């Protein structure tokens, strides 16, 4: 326990995106104080980018695991997971860890912004709110079970396409 | 937005006079908010508001699932009176609408033979009757099947079929135990259709 | 248009995959491929396997602009219907996902068909045409082959009904050749064939008359 230990922003405000979304890194807490210093970690690695965010405009796989930010000070800033998933549609999520009570914010991510038809989300098997076009559930304050499965089911203009399981208890 | 499909009266109920035929009109996939429609049912175009609805069903994805009655009467749906449905929402822009009438054309009388079990199908456990229905059109018949004066259970009907000479026939199917059959009961295959005796035959078949 | 491309998988015809030395196909149509050069690549699969049976045949096109592309597999017979999965692994540049359909299946209950054939009905006896009929039940792979011939020739105007489901969970179904009165008054022999997964040989004939 030292300096102030920096952490790790999101843009946007999801995790697991899929196989050609831009997503945008950024980091706080440090701050070169006046010549803006970066070092991206990678996996535990480095990357040459020297921006005080990080572009990743053609996400794939390889972009996937453990990124971390260590600006002039910013201690050394607690590991953020990526994940990238293979397919046609998500349910992308801030956080996956909602005991008791917290704020609940998901979206059936389409593929390459493709809208989409009829979208439902799903506790485990039951429906929950339908809507018409495209759009993202929110609830405030939990609901003790949905602790569980969720995931989500849409139409593609005729295409009839699913998405993969996310238990959030 | 949502979706409507117009299904039509069953057959039998259209057929005598027994139950007041319905033209069911659903629209499936309505969200919990901008459900609440309205339906200008059109028989040949003269709205008439004496078209009774159920209520807000809901289904396993939120969709409410709203469903409506139209009593047509018995003796019209038979003459091809094309009805309407009408559906406007908020969801769609635009209503849609679906109209629906007799499976239009010219028919044919269905005369009905029954053929009986095969020889060498007897010296097994039970037996099976058929009853052939050859020659019509449309596909608003209905078979069923009779012994002494209630009706049989166990009994299976083949689906339509297009004929050679643009026609329709099926096979129904009765099982019954070859001792009830060898031993001589009298089994009645009975068939209703809008082109025969008004609405009604059968057919006999014993030993 | 677009919206993304569709696969589908149908397994062969039932004379073809039962009967010996007819070339069983199995093929993979892509429909709704179109505008903007997306291109083949199929690649199939038992459980693990290899190309070489197929090579595409053309772009039809016709009426609704998409470039519709299929391909075969040449099956073998003591394989499929004996438990091998197959599978197609379609993918294109603008489908975000290899995705493909299996098949095989239909699986259970084989047994005896036992048939049973059945005269003309006293009352058609007017009618210049009268129609004999031949009924196949005790089967469960869900489909089957009904024909019908007459000393030897394809009579080619019968009608076969489709298969349903009976009390037990064994399909049946029907079949009826119509032929003239005096065609049925003459005498001539009529035979209802039928094929199935469970006969000796895979074949059986109820020779019919008077
Ligand atoms: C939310 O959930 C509901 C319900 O959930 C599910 O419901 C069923 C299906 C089960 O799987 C349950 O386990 C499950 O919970 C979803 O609502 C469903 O939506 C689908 C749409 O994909 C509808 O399918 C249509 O079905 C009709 C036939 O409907 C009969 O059969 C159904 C299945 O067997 C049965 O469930 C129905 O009750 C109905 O049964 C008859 O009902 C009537 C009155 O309702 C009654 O009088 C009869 O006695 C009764 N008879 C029997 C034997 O049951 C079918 O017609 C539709 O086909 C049309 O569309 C196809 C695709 O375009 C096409 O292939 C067809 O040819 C046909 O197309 C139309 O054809 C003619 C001209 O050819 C003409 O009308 C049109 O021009 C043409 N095109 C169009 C677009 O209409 C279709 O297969 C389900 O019925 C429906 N279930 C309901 C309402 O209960 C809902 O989708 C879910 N929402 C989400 C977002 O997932
Ligand atoms: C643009 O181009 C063409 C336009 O052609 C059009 O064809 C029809 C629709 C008419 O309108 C024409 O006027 C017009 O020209 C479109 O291409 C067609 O698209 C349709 C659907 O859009 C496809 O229909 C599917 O057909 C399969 C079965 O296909 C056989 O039968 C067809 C008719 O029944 C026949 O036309 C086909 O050629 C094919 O026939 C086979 O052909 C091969 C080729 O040589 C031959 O070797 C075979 O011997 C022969 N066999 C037979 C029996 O004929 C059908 O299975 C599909 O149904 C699926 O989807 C339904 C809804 O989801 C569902 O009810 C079905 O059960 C099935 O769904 C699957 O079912 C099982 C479980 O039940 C399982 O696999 C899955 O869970 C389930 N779901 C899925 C997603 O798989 C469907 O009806 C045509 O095949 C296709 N090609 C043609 C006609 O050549 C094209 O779509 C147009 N584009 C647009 C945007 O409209
Ligand atoms: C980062 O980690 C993921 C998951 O462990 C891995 O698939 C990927 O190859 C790694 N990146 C590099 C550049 O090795
Ligand atoms: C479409 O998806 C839903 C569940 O996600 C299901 O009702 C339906 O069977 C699916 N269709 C196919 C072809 O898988």
């Amino acid at each position: 326990e030292d300096l102030p230990k920096a952490v790790v922003f999101l843009e946007p405000q999801w995790y697991r995106v899929l196989e050609k979304d831009s997503v945008t890194l950024k980091c706080q807490g440090a701050y070169s104080p006046e010549d803006q210093s970066t070092r991206w970690f990678h996996n535990e690695s480095l990357i040459s980018s020297q921006t005080s965010s990080y572009f990743i405009a053609a996400a794939r796989v390889n972009n996937s695991g453990e990124y971390r930010c260590q600006t002039s000070l910013s201690t050394l800033s607690d590991p953020v997971q990526l994940e990238v998933h293979i397919g046609w549609l998500l349910l992308q999520a801030p956080r996956w860890v909602f005991k008791e009570e917290e704020s609940i914010h998901l979206r059936c991510h389409s593929w390459k912004n493709t809208l989409l038809h009829k979208v439902t989300y799903l506790q485990n098997g039951k429906g929950r709110k339908y809507f018409h076009q495209n759009s993202d559930f929110y609830i405030p304050k939990a609901t003790l079970k949905d602790s569980g499965s969720y995931f989500c089911r849409g139409l593609i203009g005729s295409k009839n396409v699913s998405s993969e399981t996310v238990q959030i208890t | 937005g949502p979706s409507v499909f117009l299904f039509p009266p069953k057959p039998k109920d259209t057929l005598m006079i027994s139950r007041t035929p319905e033209v069911t009109c659903v629209v499936v996939d309505v969200s919990q908010e901008d459900p609440d429609v309205k339906f200008n049912w059109y028989v040949n175009g003269a709205e008439v508001h004496h078209a009774q609805t159920k209520p807000r069903e809901t289904q396993y994805n939120s969709t409410y699932r709203v469903v409506s009655v139209l009593t047509v009467t018995h003796q019209d749906w038979l003459n091809g009176k094309e009805y309407t449905c009408k559906v406007s929402n908020k969801a769609l822009p635009a209503p849609i609408q679906k109209t629906i009438s007799k499976d239009k054309g010219q028919p044919r009388e269905p005369q009905v033979y029954t053929l009986p079990p095969s020889r060498e199908e007897l010296t097994k456990n039970q037996v099976s009757l058929t009853c052939l229905v050859k020659g019509f059109y449309p596909s608003d018949i209905v078979v069923e099947w009779e012994s002494s004066g209630q009706p049989e259970n166990t009994y299976k009907t083949t689906p339509p079929v297009l004929d050679s000479d643009g026609s329709y026939f099926l096979y129904s199917k009765l099982t019954v135990d070859k001792s009830r059959w060898q031993q001589g009961n009298v089994f009645s295959c009975s068939v209703m259709h809008e082109a025969l005796h008004n609405h009604y035959t059968q057919k006999s078949l014993s030993v």
